């Protein structure tokens, strides 16, 4: 059937080139007419023409890069080889190669995400939650009811899965989910929750917390917010 | 003892560093209607053209059911062909030329061209040449030339014998 | 509606033969056709008196900055000649005959 | 909106005659009856050049 | 040097804005004037006593 | 007309890149407008790229040619050139003309 | 292939030279395409350059 | 090159309803139209081709209308598979530039801000940085100000917002304000303040950071 | 290889010295050999039946 299906590293460092590929199948690249083009998608934005060939080799490319955007199509394997050297850091969201019959209305794949800044095996907190736990205090804690959350910053460590006491906390009076990564300027990540629970549910002789489990050193850490 | 290429046509390439788009070559698409622009094998015994003509790539699929196909090397003959060797040789700009696809001029279908009008309003072919009837429909989306040759709703009769 | 033809030929083979008085289509392929038939038994009328008389033309990307050269080198190919001696190469130079008499026949009543 | 028009003396193409005596146009229809269109014609007295 | 006179010179001398007349289109006027779309195709034929 | 040639002669890394443009030029025909002491190094620029060979022609004003004089020995023969009429023309003929 | 029939040649006096020039040169005579060898040059961009550029 | 300004960027209409959406660009001969519907964490899909040929598998109700510059898309009835985001191209010139797009949502008006303030903990305290929250949770207008005053005076430069995605459970957002706060003014001036402006609040609740 | 047969193609070869034979002078022959002045001008015609 018509599958496509790309193929790219997903991080790279700046000024440097990504030679991604997508294959396209249910037809052929010279099937007299339908082509393959690629398409960009910045996120949580619009998009931006990258360029497409036709089955009758014929290749168009984006007037603003006409320097740097090169394409090659293989009918054998029916798939498309992209070259894109001298990566800026203004690249990092993702691709999408797509089915490209004559009309101006590309057919569109799955897509692939890369990632390119100074994010490497030492980067500083872009990746994976990093922990904060209870520093003591006895100010705040005397007169409405009681919360513990966790305390989250500093997270390069991606070699850590993200899971919240799955059946426990999805509706328990918490928008857990909604806080996302707060992207900053220069790499600087940290965040919190709330839970707006009841009373019972701190004193219980079961203190909640958030708990994950590490396997970069393969601990099941904890963390709870702060005063 | 054999040549095989991986690219049927030769790709133009950037010549060191120089902001200068190679604006002097332009994809010509023309339609086959004889006697303007008629389709000639090319020479089986020496593999070329006779100067008269032109090459181009007449894109033949593989079979009338396989939609596979290649731009198979032919030869081009006719009176819009030397009306072109004659512009391009007053003009100074190289071409390569292909024949159609869709295999007719081109008329709207739901708001959308096809043929030799649809492959040069997607900025797919620059310059169309051929057996092309001006018309006011056709001058909306693309921009023609002066006419060369007249045409009309025209009748012709039997001509009678004398009396 | 009720005076279609199949095709060119089909129309043409008619007009040999007398199937129909005359046959309106495009100026140009006719007279194309006109040129090579065999005999010289049609004839196109007008001498470009034609509705919608209109020409054939090169078609341009639109605003393309080709226009003005495209346009000055047709009207100079057509004000020196070449134009017509292309024309006369390629289109209906065959033909082209003085229908000075044909036999007269029997003289009827 | 005013576009400044000029011809030549051609017929059949540009019929060219004098006015009435009031300096009107003389009102005329064709063989069908239809009204013979007009312009104001102001043009140079080509008739002695000197 | 070599100019217009009379009809093209009027023209491009920005008088008029138009011409509307039995023009004849051609290289050298195509090259200094603009015409449009033919209303009219024609050629030259000769003129005789009958 | 084959190109019209604007030289800034005076900057040092200009030659680099005026060889660039005076190789360009291939008409036979050329006309030239510069000083004497701007002719002297423009021709012999020109003849170490060859611009003072067979077929090609100079025409140059009377500037390069200063005082006729002191005749340039460099420049080559063939150099046609306009001047005033200085040898014919006398001093007392000018002199008188004027009063 | 790519119906480039002009052409011209040029080279310098690194051995074996005469050879590939003869080569062509037979090529060329033999051959039904009909090549336009406009100018055949040898140069050597070591001596007079005023020469080569020409 | 085609500039091409989409509708304005504040549309949705309630579950079940007609909508029509129009994105405005040069008036030059350009009906060659493509429309795509867009899918949240998926990849967008054709809607409607050349503004009046609808795609394969379409349903009935996006009607495609419009020529000129206006070329408008028409909903009989939101549903479900409806939702996401509805992009345009115009194909006339030669560089092929898409839309901006709307996101689509149930208009349910309810306005009740919950507000959360943090203060910077001993982490980032030992690290020399002073790095305090503010919280606005369960709030679905996209309306969300947030006013930082130090000495009674707004700050500015140093606050970013979180601005996060529509969710489907209860339609609410969680902004997170983060101020990066150096110890010279942390010693200098004591107390900050959060105060949150929004469009349906007339007296917000505004809160400081307690001691400590 | 662009071999030649007949009279020229037996002369090239030296197996003969001087071809005395109505042979026509043109380009393509006077390449590999060469013509004594023309002993006898003429040109192409056609046969028909009477
Ligand atoms: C004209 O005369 C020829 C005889 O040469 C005859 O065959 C033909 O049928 C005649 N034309 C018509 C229309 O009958």
């Amino acid at each position: 059937q018509v599958t496509l299906k790309e193929s790219g590293p997903g991080i790279l460092q700046p000024s440097q080139t990504l030679s991604l590929t997508c294959s396209f199948s249910g037809a052929a690249a010279a099937a007299a007419g339908v082509g393959v083009g690629w398409i960009r998608q910045p996120s949580g934005k619009g998009l931006e023409w990258l360029a497409h060939i036709a089955a009758a080799a014929a290749k168009r490319y984006n007037p603003a890069l006409k320097s740097r955007l090169t394409i090659s199509k293989d009918t054998s394997s029916s798939q498309v080889f992209l070259k894109i050297a001298s990566v800026a850091t203004a690249d990092t969201a993702t691709y999408y190669c797509t089915r490209a019959a004559a009309a101006a209305a590309p057919y569109w794949g799955q897509g692939t995400l890369v990632t390119v800044s100074a994010k490497r095996a030492d980067a500083r907190t872009v990746a994976a939650p990093s922990v904060f736990i209870f520093p003591p205090s006895d100010e705040q804690l005397k007169s409405g009811t009681a919360s513990v959350v966790c305390l989250l910053n500093n997270f390069y460590p991606r070699e850590a899965k993200v899971q919240w006491k799955v059946d426990n906390a999805l509706q328990s009076g918490n928008s857990q989910e909604s806080v996302t990564e707060q992207d900053s300027k220069d790499s600087t990540y940290s965040l919190s929750s709330t839970l707006t629970l009841s009373k019972a549910d701190y004193e219980k002789h079961k203190v909640y917390a958030c708990e994950v489990t590490h396997q970069g050193l393969s601990s099941p850490v904890t963390k709870s917010f702060n005063r | 003892q054999t040549l095989s290429l991986r690219h049927a046509v030769w790709p133009r390439y950037k010549s060191f560093s120089d902001c200068e788009p190679d604006d002097n070559h332009l994809s010509i698409v023309t339609l086959e209607e004889a006697p303007f622009v008629i389709v000639e094998d090319i020479d089986p015994l020496t593999e070329t053209c006779v100067r008269n003509t032109v090459p181009c790539r007449k894109f033949v699929k593989i079979n009338n059911s396989t939609n596979e196909g290649m731009n198979v090397k032919k030869c081009c003959k006719g009176f819009c062909i030397d009306i072109l060797k004659k512009l391009s040789r007053t003009v100074k700009f190289t071409y390569d030329l292909y024949l159609v696809t869709n295999g007719k001029h081109g008329k709207k279908v739901n708001n959308v061209w096809n043929g030799m009008i649809g492959e040069v309003v997607y900025q797919r072919a620059v310059m169309a040449v051929g057996s092309l009837t001006i018309n006011e429909e056709r001058s909306e989306v693309v921009d023609f030339s002066v006419p060369f040759v007249e045409t009309g709703i025209s009748v012709m009769v039997s001509r009678s014998n004398g009396t | 509606t009720r005076f279609n033809q199949r095709g060119v030929e089909d129309a043409l083979v008619s007009l040999k033969t007398g199937k129909l008085d005359a046959f309106i289509y495009d100026a140009a392929v006719l007279n194309y056709k006109a040129g090579r038939d065999e005999g010289c038994k049609l004839v196109t009328i007008g001498s470009g008196y034609i509705f919608a008389s209109t020409g054939y033309g090169i078609a341009l990307q639109k605003g393309s900055p080709w226009k003005r050269q495209i346009d000055l080198a047709l009207l100079q190919f057509v004000g020196d000649g070449e134009m017509e001696e292309l024309e006369t190469l390629w289109l209906t130079g065959i033909c082209h005959n003085e229908k000075n008499e044909v036999m007269s026949s029997q003289l009827d009543i | 909106t005013r576009l400044k028009i000029v011809t030549i003396h051609q017929e059949p193409f540009v019929y060219v005659k004098p006015t009435m005596s009031d300096g009107t146009c003389k009102e005329e229809f064709t063989v069908n009856g239809d009204p013979v269109k007009k312009v104001i014609c102001t043009g140079p007295n080509d008739t002695s050049p000197g | 040097k070599k100019e217009w006179n009379g009809m093209m010179g009027e023209l491009l001398s920005g008088q008029a804005d138009m011409i509307v007349a039995p023009l004849t289109i051609n290289n050298e006027r195509a090259q200094y004037i603009e015409f449009s779309k033919p209303f009219k195709y024609q050629g030259l034929t000769i003129l005789v006593k009958k | 007309l084959e190109e019209v040639l604007l030289l800034d002669m005076s900057l040092d890394d200009g030659d680099s890149k005026i060889q660039n443009q005076l190789k360009k030029l291939q008409s036979p025909i050329i006309l030239l407008y510069c000083t004497k002491e701007e002719a002297t190094y423009i021709f012999e620029v020109a003849n170490s790229v060859g611009l003072t060979g067979y077929g090609y022609t100079w025409i140059v004003p009377s500037l390069v040619a200063g005082d006729t004089d002191t005749v340039p020995s460099e420049f080559p023969t063939g150099l046609i050139s306009v001047s005033y009429d200085e040898w014919d023309y006398g001093l007392p003929a000018r002199v008188r003309d004027g009063i | 292939d790519y119906d480039w029939h002009v052409f011209s040649l040029v080279t310098t006096i690194f051995p074996g030279y005469r050879d590939f020039i003869s080569f062509i040169k037979t090529t060329v005579d033999n051959s039904f395409v009909g090549w336009d060898m406009q100018n055949v040059i040898t140069l050597d961009t070591s001596f007079e350059d005023a020469k080569t550029q020409v």
